[PDB]
């Protein structure tokens, strides 16, 4: 019943779509969390040159990947189109849920439809626009959550639970990005059994902030 | 319609023998004709004789065509060699040479061998006739693998090999039939080895002539006698 | 188009990128005196300051293209690491003004790197061997050396095939 | 041309010129300007036939008038008419005009006699006419057209088309307009004309 | 076995596998349920918190078709926001031929037809949803639930998903016992209480006189209304 | 393969076609219908396992055109398929012939497309058997009834479902004692309910039966009330 | 991908299940006369309440052609509204005449012969014994089978009795058969088929033979001839069961 | 009017069992002659075809109805006939209604079967005119039809035949600027055809 | 993949062709029932043979011959051999639902130009350049032969030691081609001679 994304097995699972997720267990710790000003980014990138985990689609959103790198770029390629369209039309800034959303029914399209597969990648979009901060993860069945805080890829398991214990804490951090970022780099430490300065990645955009990647000598003063 | 591990097309190698099944066809060229000849298979009392179909189909004025396999992609293959035969007179004015029509023919075999959704005709072809302003017999075979050639006398359908061989024993190249009667005895010996037959004679200037059953029957008197 | 339940879908070049320049070499292993060994060209230019080291024709076609079509669009040379993505296993070479020199083999950059049956020793060879302050003579030599066990790029010269008798004799 | 449709009491007759013009000039003396949709229906003007007798066979049911005027105007619309008949739903006259509208009649005419036909119909026609009346006054509709108008003449054609029976085609029902002899026999003798060559054609 | 594998086949017994897995499915999802007042309809879904880090009051679920028409549906979520844009799609081409918007039975057709038609061919799966949706249009409130067959009813209540038949024992006790739009949002409350048996009750609704017929969340001080009484 | 897709098995047997018929009667409910004198009548069981459907909706008789009922035995999803292109296909005979679609044309044109689903590997056959009434303007009172296979014809009088043997059995019965010779429609329903009731052995309320009737420029079906008063009817 | 393929024998494989479809098809028979061809068949019934006058086993091509068939009559159904049409279309159209015999049989095993070449089509169910008249050829009978093969026949038989039927009538056909006497055996050969109720409504005979023109439909036009195809009416059949 | 560029005639007679049909040889681009053996009758077995019009259309007519009475002599195994022909040509014109072909056919022949004449010539309008005297074609209609309208009498004799047919091209040629440089004129008989070139004007 | 590797088998079955380029012009050799009664020209400067399925063949030898014609419609200039085996070798890539069953040998001159060329292609659609070359049945001794018979340093000089080389590898038709469009086949009497020598 796995060998296509349009058989439903007898107990009404999709092999497939469950084996995209398990894809994405393969890649590298992401790490993602905000409060009502600013939203953060951390990425353990692997190597050879240590590849870049983050993406940025606008001055006002990005996001990273976790999982088949080719399947973000077609996402993010995506997205950037959508945002373009509506500036286009509009000149609307695209709101990050409707980006998300996007994102969910165009993957959802693949999970049903013979010939193709699911995009086995999952991507944390992290924007500012007039309701605030956002932080959104995608996965490869389609299903987006909007989240304050959240991990993806091989044993997020503990920064997910770091951010679990630490919720009462960075959603005050209000106006106060180096302490967001502190408490991102630390849930990040958390998923690793480590850090250096071109390893680590870190990304944040907010209220003042436009979308900006940390790399390199950049990210040394938050480790 | 794709290849086998050791590099042959089923489908092919079927349709081959398909062709092997199917009924006798037989044609020897001499110095100034080419004789097509089959066995009528007409045993059974309730079939319509007067009406039915003779196995040689005229493409042109100047070409016909027998074939061995299953009837119903002959016709297929018979309507498509009339078309383009006039559609070569329509684009240049001039009728196709048996070469032409011979490889048009075989074009359109080997493209239901590759082409996908399809499968190859079961049919193989013999292809007579004289070429244009002309008077050297050509005389051709086509078979469903798309490839053809050029014959002196040649059998196609069951009992080919039995036939062919009796054709090589008695069919010389260095002394080929010199007229029409010496044509048509051969074919009628090739055929009477197989066990009533229909023979026709393409000539050049467009004639051709279907042997009516008297004639067959008298070179059949000769031959038998000549057996005794 | 199909996942694994453990979620993974179901010669030898050798290149070295310095700070003078990138150098890519390749064994070309002609199967007989006969075949026309000027044909060989298992290194091929992608454009002006873009090449690579090996489907292939039809990938090196489009890759061309598109390098082309930038160059076109923009009146400047395309970003490696841009090239990767818009475009047998590859050494892509190269040199850019954001980045400069770069080799290539998803596509991971690298300082040097090794593709072939020989991969498996010559990366720990590079490992043991490359570092920073090599100069393109030693760079060359080095690619001989790890071949033993031509081409380049440069702002001056662009994406150049190699002579390489001389490199070899002073090895 | 001049054609005219009259509806009587159990059916419809419909009427036409056998002229055909090339401008000023009499290409036929003898056109038919009646042409079969199918048995029982009719018509005439100034692919449908083989639908309609397509659409019969597979319903199994005689064709409507209604239906070969359907036809007949989505046809035009794509891309006059007098279309007459008896279905089994009774006997029907439609015009149709050539850019897509149609009408209903009791009396219709067209062609370039349209209207002198039509001053013959308004003149004579009456409610409950008998086949017989409906036949002449269709005639005498045609023949006004005939001899007044210069694109019509010759003979008329009549089709008549009964309920309760099948439809009866009168090819040249009136032939007023036929030749009288000519004064003098203008045969030449045989070598007036100069032959330079003489062959034989192989047929 | 053998007959399951593909879309179109039918099984010696004539029915098809691959939609019951479908409904299978469906069974897996979280409850949601409908239902119908004497003027409008309410929608209440049951929405598991998978972690505290879900801000929690924006993964909306109810979805609005058009203006009028609200839609809940359990199973593969992806798969009901499909067909919810394929909703909308229609709404919109109805209401650009028509200027009216698309009456409720009319649109239940139309999404029936979309749904029956992944179950016709073998290059398309069928829907993972069962989806309660209704709305208030000309002629009153109107009820509905898709299932993957395609198949839907008119209902006076409906629910689906895991706690669909505790949900449907209370529903039934609502018809025995009566319902206005007003009891109606609590009622709904107290049914996703009780199948619940963390999670984040939302419920909405579309009355013609406390909405003037157009589909509305409930919010604030009525919806903390819903929740209370559901705890009393 | 050949019992997967709508193929030859080497019986000549198409096993997917024998296996969509098995599907028409997964509903378990049975129907009938009647000609009468001038009127068709179509009865079918209502069966309604729900306490929460509302049963003005649980309905199998639709009104392909003005003068054109259906009744249909199979699942609901494909009669609502079955039920949509017979309407589409009426109203475009209605547009291109000019006069409304004779209820022999409209069940032909059917088969043929389930006859094409037959043919093409690539569909599956309708789980559904089309029982189209009217009272043609030319032939009168008519009954045709189309099966996946592709087959139809018409009828005196038939049934359909699990039960189809019984009442086939008492209607010929009635037909070799004695159309249904009746003055008015509301006879003719009432006859067909009693055969129903006595073919089926069982008693129904106004809850139990949905009834179509095909009159001369109109087919309607009876609401639950008009139902009541044939019960009501046949009770005297 | 092709449905119909050779099997390693030769043989193409559906075309085999196809006919014997067919072989398990109703019989139906036709015979060839010095002025006519008589093809009958037998109609059993879904139901005694069926009303079988609504179907027809044989069918008009062209007035002066008629078919019947056996094997499955959907398929007949759906080859004989093509048959008419490209009658009409690519025949009729061109050259204001209704094909011959011949051509309209060469183009129904056209038909026949593209569903058993064509990809996700399966071969048609049924053979054909298609009866027709023209000018040229005169009265001819040919019967098509399932592959697109199609011979003319004297008198044959399809279907479920067709070994019987077809020794049966290698007995009693010879030439100088008049139309009549045609009927006459094609009758008795059905009737020793029949194994339930024999009578016209369980029979159904059509006939080309001289034209009708009475069933022309209109009159006045002396170059029209009127159908030479015409079914035999229950009562026309009764009459003669009643002298048989 | 593409139709005047070449110029040419063409003209049909039914004799007694027997029928002729002729034409002038010249082509010409308007005013200047180009050749005078650019004969416009064609033959397709025993049927005859003379087109008239723009002559890369008459060529072009010309090969098309080989191609198709050649593929119908093969699928047939039997000639066209006269009747048959006139029918492909007027559904061939049809076919191109739309961006027509500038031309005049006249079909002329004998029935194999039943024997007897039969001439049909196209207009305009597309409609078949057969014609049980004579058809006219060309730009000295107007010269021929005068001209054939006074000379020909009912069941001429081939020798009567012949000298009216070419008196009637013979003096319309010669009035009409576009047409001449000599004529070729066909008598078609049951058995034979004798085809003759006549003496004219060759200005 | 295996659909390219069955084609290469069938390729092997064919009978063997093989070419030698000297000096001055390519030659082109090629292996030919009682009763029963290669090289073909894709322009007037360019020689195209095979060896496999002869059916597939005509495919390609007719698709070869549209874009040589076509290239001089659209650019004056005409085809390079380079240019036709490059289009050759896509052609087959393209089709890889069965492959062409065919290798091929590409001889020729460049327009204006007097270097000989000759290319192989074969099923993959991969394509190279060779000195001399041979492909089909028992390519494998006969290139084995050539390996060592050839000389990379002193290639044939001459018309007559091309073909000389040519027959002794076949060891008949025999193809020469020379520059400003000269093909000529050798008669069946010169290929005699050379034989007896």
């Amino acid at each position: 019943y796995d060998g296509d994304t349009v058989t439903f097995s007898p107990t009404g699972r999709l092999f497939q779509v469950e084996y995209a997720l398990e894809a994405i267990k393969q890649g590298s710790v992401t790490v993602g969390l905000r409060s009502n000003t600013h939203a953060v980014l951390v990425a353990l990138k692997r190597n050879s040159s240590y590849q870049k985990k983050i993406i940025k689609c606008d001055e006002h959103m990005g996001l990273s990947l976790a999982g088949l790198a080719p399947d973000a770029r077609v996402l993010s390629n995506y997205l950037r189109q959508q945002c373009n369209y509506s500036s286009l039309v509009f000149n609307r800034k695209l709101a990050v849920e409707r980006a998300g959303h996007l994102l969910c029914d165009k993957a959802q399209k693949n999970t049903q439809s013979y010939g193709g597969r699911p995009y086995g990648v999952g991507l944390l979009i992290i924007g500012y626009d007039k309701s605030g901060a956002h932080l959104l993860e995608f996965q490869p069945s389609g299903n987006v959550t909007e989240l304050y805080g959240t991990a993806i890829g091989a044993r997020s398991q503990g920064a997910k639970t770091y951010l679990e214990r630490t919720l009462d804490t960075f959603i005050k951090i209000d106006g106060n990005p180096d302490e967001l970022i502190k408490a991102g780099v630390e849930a990040i430490s958390q998923s690793l059994r480590s850090l250096t300065v071109d390893n680590l990645s870190i990304a944040i955009v907010g209220k003042d902030t436009p979308f900006t990647i940390y790399d390199g000598e950049a990210v040394a003063k938050y480790i | 319609s794709i290849f086998s591990p050791d590099g042959h097309i089923f489908q092919v190698e079927y349709a081959l023998e398909a062709v092997k099944r199917g009924t006798c066809a037989v044609g020897v060229k001499g110095k100034n004709c080419v004789v097509l000849g089959c066995e009528r298979r007409s045993t059974l009392k309730l079939q319509d004789t007067r009406i039915t179909p003779s196995k040689v189909s005229k493409i042109d004025s100047h070409v016909v065509l027998s074939f061995s396999g299953l009837n119903a992609d002959s016709r297929i293959l018979i309507e498509k060699a009339r078309v383009e035969a006039q559609s070569h007179r329509l684009t240049l004015e001039d009728p196709v040479t048996v070469e032409y029509l011979t490889r048009y023919v075989a074009g359109v075999q080997q493209r239901y061998t590759q082409s996908g959704g399809v499968r190859p005709f079961g049919v193989s072809t013999l292809i007579a006739g004289f070429d244009p302003r002309d008077d050297e017999p050509k005389l051709y075979q086509t078979e469903p693998s798309g490839i053809y050639s050029s014959w002196s006398a040649q059998t196609i359908g069951r009992n080919s090999k039995t036939v062919r061989e009796f054709l090589e024993k008695n069919y010389d190249r260095k002394e080929p039939p010199a007229t029409v009667e010496e044509c048509v005895k051969l074919t009628v010996r090739s055929l009477l080895e197989v066990v009533n037959i229909e023979i026709t004679v393409v000539k050049p200037d467009s004639d051709i002539v279907a042997l009516s059953s008297e004639e067959i029957n008298q070179y059949v008197t000769q031959i038998e006698q000549e057996k005794q | 188009s199909t996942f694994s339940p453990e979620g993974r879908l179901f010669s030898t070049a050798i290149g070295i990128a310095t700070k003078e320049g990138v150098v890519l070499g390749v064994e070309k292993r002609a199967t007989s005196p006969l075949l026309e060994s000027d044909s060989i060209e298992k290194i091929v230019e992608i454009d002006r300051h873009i090449g690579c080291a090996m489907d292939a024709r039809s990938m090196i076609e489009h890759a061309r293209t598109a390098a082309v079509t930038h160059n076109l669009y923009y009146d400047e040379d395309i970003n490696v690491e841009s090239l990767t993505q818009s475009v047998v296993a590859l050494l892509i070479a190269g040199h850019d003004a954001d980045d400069g020199y770069q080799l290539f083999h998803t596509f991971y950059r690298y300082n040097a790197k090794a593709i072939g049956s020989g991969s498996e020793g010559a990366q720990a060879e590079l490992l043991n061997e490359w570092h920073s302050s090599l100069t393109l003579k030693e760079a060359e030599l080095l690619v001989l050396k790890i071949l033993k066990q031509l081409s380049c790029i440069t702002k001056q010269d662009g994406f150049k095939i190699y002579k390489t008798a001389e490199l070899i004799k002073e090895l | 041309t001049t054609i005219v449709g009259v509806k009587f009491n159990n059916g419809v007759v419909i009427a036409a010129d056998t002229r055909s013009t090339q401008g000023p000039i009499v290409a036929d003396k003898n056109c038919a300007k009646l042409h079969r949709i199918s048995p029982k229906i009719w018509c005439a003007g100034a692919l449908i036939g083989s639908n309609i007798e397509l659409h019969s066979l597979y319903t199994s049911r005689e064709p409507r008038v209604v239906s070969a005027l359907q036809m007949l105007k989505q046809h035009l619309f794509k891309y006059y008419l007098i279309v007459a008949g008896v279905d089994p739903t009774g006997s029907h006259l439609f015009s149709i005009h050539a850019h897509g509208s149609t009408d209903v009649g009791y009396y219709l005419s067209l062609g370039s006699g349209s209207l002198a036909a039509m001053a013959v119909l308004e003149s004579h026609w009456k409610q409950d006419l008998t086949k017989e009346e409906a036949i002449k006054l269709a005639s005498d509709a045609i023949q006004a057209g005939i001899w007044n108008d210069l694109g019509s003449g010759s003979n008329v054609d009549v089709c008549v088309m009964e309920i309760g029976k099948d439809a009866e085609y009168l090819r040249n029902y009136l032939t007023p307009n036929v030749r009288e002899e000519k004064q003098k026999s203008y045969k030449f003798p045989r070598g007036t004309t100069a032959v330079l060559k003489e062959s034989i054609v192989n047929i | 076995t053998g007959y399951d594998l593909s879309n179109s086949v039918f099984s010696p017994d004539g029915r098809n596998f691959q939609v019951e897995y479908a409904v299978k499915a469906v069974e897996n999802g979280t409850t949601s349920i409908g239902i119908k007042c004497n003027d409008g309809v309410v929608f209440a879904v049951e929405k598991l918190i998978t972690s505290k880090l879900l801000v929690p009051q924006k993964n909306v679920k109810i979805q609005v078709v058009d203006r009028h028409i609200g839609c809940v549906y359990s199973g593969l979520i992806p798969d009901g926001r499909h067909l919810v844009n394929r909703g909308r799609e229609e709404a919109a081409s109805f209401k650009k031929l028509y200027k009216t918007p698309i009456p409720i039975p009319a649109f239940a057709d139309r999404l029936g037809q979309y749904v029956q038609a992944h179950t016709l061919y073998n290059s398309v799966r069928p829907f993972g949803v069962s989806t309660i949706f209704g709305g208030v249009d000309k002629n009153g409130a109107h009820l509905y639930m898709l299932e993957p067959s395609g198949s839907y009813w008119g209902y006076k209540g409906a629910a689906t998903g895991k706690g669909r038949q505790s949900a449907k024992a209370e529903l039934e006790k609502l018809v025995d016992h009566h319902l206005s739009a007003r009891e109606a949002v609590k009622q709904a409350a107290k049914i996703i209480y009780l199948a619940h048996e963390d999670f984040e009750l939302e419920i909405s609704w579309c009355s013609l006189s406390e909405t003037n017929g157009l589909h509305k969340f409930v919010k604030g001080d009525l919806l903390q209304e819903a929740i209370d009484f559901a705890q009393k | 393969y050949d019992r997967h897709i709508t193929i030859f098995s080497p019986e000549g047997r198409l096993y997917q076609v024998e296996y969509a018929f098995k599907a028409t009667n997964q509903t378990n409910i049975n129907s009938l219908a009647v000609r009468g004198k001038d009127c068709t009548v179509v009865i079918s069981q209502k069966k309604v396992p729900d306490k929460l459907l509302d049963p003005t909706t649980v309905s199998y008789i639709f009104c392909i055109s003005r003068t054109i009922g259906m009744v249909v035995n199979g699942p609901i999803p494909d009669a609502r398929n079955a039920a949509l292109r017979a309407k589409a296909e009426a109203a475009e005979f209605r547009y291109k012939y000019g006069y409304d679609m004779p209820c022999d044309v409209l069940a032909k044109r059917m088969a043929n497309l389930s006859q094409i689903y037959t043919q093409r590997a690539y569909m599956r056959p309708l789980g559904v058997i089309l029982t189209f009434v009217s009272v043609d303007e030319e032939l009168g009172p008519s009954i045709y009834k189309t099966d996946p296979a592709g087959y139809y014809v018409g009828y005196k009088a038939t049934a359909t479902g699990p039960k189809q043997q019984e009442i086939t059995t008492n209607l010929e019965n009635h037909f070799k004692k004695s159309h249904i010779n009746e003055e008015s429609w509301e006879k003719v329903v009432e006859f067909a309910i009693t055969h129903m009731i006595d073919a089926l052995g069982t008693e129904f309320s106004k809850n139990d039966l949905e009834v179509g009737v095909a009159t001369k420029d109109k087919f309607f079906t009876l609401s639950a009330e008009n139902i009541e008063e044939r019960l009501v009817a046949i009770a005297e | 991908f092709s449905l119909t393929t050779f099997s390693p024998s030769g043989k193409l494989g559906q075309i085999d299940y196809a006919l014997t479809a067919v072989k398990q098809g109703v019989t139906s028979l036709g015979i060839k006369a010095t002025n006519g061809v008589v093809i009958a068949t037998e109609k059993k019934s879904s139901s005694p309440l069926a009303m079988s006058e609504t179907l027809s086993k044989v069918s008009l091509l062209t007035p002066d052609i008629g078919a019947v068939y056996s094997g499955m009559g959907p398929d007949y159904r759906v080859l004989v509204d093509k048959s008419r049409k490209v009658a009409h279309t690519s025949y009729k159209r061109i050259y204001g005449e209704y094909p011959p015999t011949k051509l309209l049989v060469s183009e129904v095993a056209k038909i026949m012969q593209e569903a058993t070449q064509s990809g996700g089509v399966r071969p048609f169910g049924v053979s054909l014994l298609i009866a027709g008249h023209d000018e040229f050829n005169g009265f001819s009978l040919y019967q098509v089978d399932p592959s697109g093969s199609y011979f003319p026949w004297k008198a044959t038989a399809i279907g479920k009795g067709s070994v019987a039927a077809k020794t049966f009538l290698e007995k009693r056909w010879n030439d100088e058969l008049e139309l009549e006497d045609a009927i006459h055996i094609a009758l008795l050969t059905l009737k020793e088929s029949v194994e339930g109720e024999f009578n016209g409504d369980t029979i159904e005979l059509a006939i080309i033979g001289d034209e009708n023109p009475d069933l022309l439909g209109y009159t006045g036009i002396p170059t029209d001839k009127g159908p030479r195809f015409r079914k035999l009416t229950s009562q026309e059949i009764n009459d003669r069961l009643e002298a048989l | 009017d593409p139709s005047s560029i070449n110029g040419g005639i063409v003209v049909a007679m039914t004799g007694k069992d027997c029928v002729a049909i002729a034409c002038d040889l010249r082509l010409g681009s308007q005013s200047l002659g180009v050749s005078n053996k650019f004969e416009k009758i064609f033959h397709y077995g025993h049927v005859f075809l003379g087109i008239t019009g723009l002559a890369t259309d008459v060529t072009t007519l010309n090969e098309m109805f080989r191609y198709k009475t050649n593929l119908y002599k093969l699928k047939e195994e039997r000639a066209i006939e006269p009747e048959t022909f006139t029918q492909l040509v007027s559904s061939s014109l049809y076919e191109r209604r739309f961006g027509p072909y500038f031309v005049g056919p006249v079909v002329a022949g004998i029935n194999s079967k039943s024997g007897k004449p039969f001439i049909a010539g196209f207009d305009l309008i597309g409609c078949i005119d057969e014609a049980k005297d004579f058809i006219v074609s060309g730009t000295a209609s107007d010269q021929l039809f005068g001209m054939c309208e006074s000379l020909y009498e009912p069941n001429l004799e081939p020798e009567d035949l012949f000298e009216t047919i070419s008196q009637a091209l013979l003096n319309a040629a010669d009035r009409d600027a576009l047409s001449g440089w000599g004529a070729v004129v066909y008598i078609i008989k049951k058995d034979e055809v004798v085809k003759r070139y006549l003496k004219m004007r060759q200005d």
